[PDB]
């Protein structure tokens, strides 16, 4: 429903936070793929992390990311 | 050029297939003759009979001056009907001004303050400027009516509706730098045009 | 003339007229042969392969993985 002013108030509230990451460093894996990551603690108890996708097929021209996905 | 515009404005009017050499306005000081051309002091006999400003209209053959083309900004007169047609299509809201213009020319800025600051924009203070220009041998002259200036982007901009309460703040300066005094001018409307598709109500139920 | 700018919306706000214009035009569209067909238009994301190399391999030209995405 955001103002684009808006938006910007509710964007810096979240930097109020401090946040965990977890980053990703990904390059051309010939295919699309769906990874799923969990967070386990020494205990082996996990939870899930996240999801993210990489969309691609053979034929695709090669490309690596400069940075980090967070 | 500006004499250009209007005869540009005139042209195009004739596109609306409005009649280009009418007015049908101001009736009374079209007919009056204008000083000082009605005079002996001007020689040019041309303007002396062009002294009515209804026969001004065609400047064609009257004054027997045309232009090289009659376009602006590289718009043919058929590309800026169709250009003003599309400026329509979105709703707009404006500020209206009544100018009662008195005294040395002074420049207006205004912009419409918001009440709250938080995630919304402070005052952007930069609703738009128009200028007056006049001197104190100026006759008093008073518009008949609103000049109207369109606020819209700004007000989409800081992201307020039409509805939503806002002040607007006016500041008027003179070439010399003096301020003047903005009580004695009255405040500005504010009015929302919108083209014949308007809005249904909520509240209450308009078809029986 | 018909110009201006395209009004591109949400599409859960359908206006019958709407998208029925779309539907007819998006018809024709997939129906030419021509270069701006559906067809050749949908090429350019990767089958057929529209990219050459200076190889002369061929290589879907969508870029992704990069800036320019
Ligand atoms: O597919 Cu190439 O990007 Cu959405």
């Amino acid at each position: 429903g955001m103002t684009i002013k808006k938006l910007e108030h509710e964007l810096e509230k979240q930097k109020e936070e401090d946040r965990t990451f977890a980053a990703f460093l990904l390059h051309g894996i010939k295919k699309s793929a769906d990874v799923s990551f969990d967070v386990c603690n020494h205990d082996g108890e996990c939870h899930f992390a996240g999801t993210f996708a990489i969309l691609g097929g053979e034929h695709e021209m090669p490309w690596s990311f400069d940075r980090l996905f967070r | 050029t500006t004499d250009r515009i209007w005869a540009i404005w005139q042209d195009l009017q004739r596109f609306r297939k409005r009649p280009y050499r009418e007015a049908n306005c101001a009736i009374q000081l079209m007919h009056t003759p204008l000083q000082p051309f009605d005079k002996s002091d001007n020689n040019d006999e041309a303007t002396k009979t062009h002294a009515t400003p209804h026969d001004g209209f065609e400047y064609q053959n009257s004054f027997g001056y045309a232009y090289d083309n009659l376009e602006l900004n590289h718009y043919s007169i058929p590309q800026l009907d169709h250009m003003l047609q599309e400026r329509k299509r979105h709703d707009r809201v404006f500020a209206g001004f009544l100018l009662h213009n008195i005294g040395t020319s002074a420049d207006g800025h205004v912009f419409v303050c918001l009440p709250t600051g938080e995630h919304t924009k402070d005052c952007s203070h930069e609703a738009g400027m128009f200028s007056i220009l006049g001197g104190q041998t100026e006759m008093s002259f008073v518009f008949d009516r609103l000049y109207k200036l369109d606020i819209t982007k700004a007000l989409k901009k800081n992201g307020v509706h039409l509805q939503g309460d806002f002040d607007l703040e006016i500041e008027i300066t003179a070439v010399n730098g003096s301020h003047l005094d903005s009580h004695v001018i009255h405040s500005p409307t504010i009015l929302f045009e919108a083209g014949t598709d308007s809005a249904h109500t909520d509240d209450g139920h308009t078809e029986p | 003339s018909m110009a201006g700018h395209g009004v591109r919306k949400e599409i859960n706000t359908l206006t019958t007229a709407e998208v029925d214009n779309l539907k007819d035009a998006m018809r024709a569209v997939m129906a030419d042969h021509g270069p701006n067909g559906y067809q050749a238009i949908a090429a350019f994301h990767g089958n057929p392969p529209m990219c050459p190399m200076p190889d002369g391999k061929n290589y879907s030209c969508c870029t992704h993985g990069m800036a320019t995405f």
